[PDB]
């Protein structure tokens, strides 16, 4: 499935495989450039959905 | 950094 996780650059939500969202914890730095979804992965590009669809999708 | 998942 997939994951979120937030940019600590410009807090964008940013989707992500489930199969690796475990080993990014809070105290880790994690920024769009590291995304290796190219289509959301620099801080200029706008977030793929809303929060609210987001949140929707993971069924929270 | 923050994450959010299914549950
Ligand atoms: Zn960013």
């Amino acid at each position: 499935e997939s994951a979120w996780v937030r940019c600590d650059d410009c807090f964008k939500w940013r989707r992500i495989p489930a199969s690796v969202v475990g080993s990014i914890d809070e105290s880790s730095r994690w920024i769009c450039m590291n995304n290796s979804d190219k289509r959301f992965a620099d801080c200029s590009k706008s977030q793929e959905m809303s929060n609210e669809e987001i949140n929707a999708e993971l069924g929270i | 950094a923050r994450t959010k998942q299914t549950a």
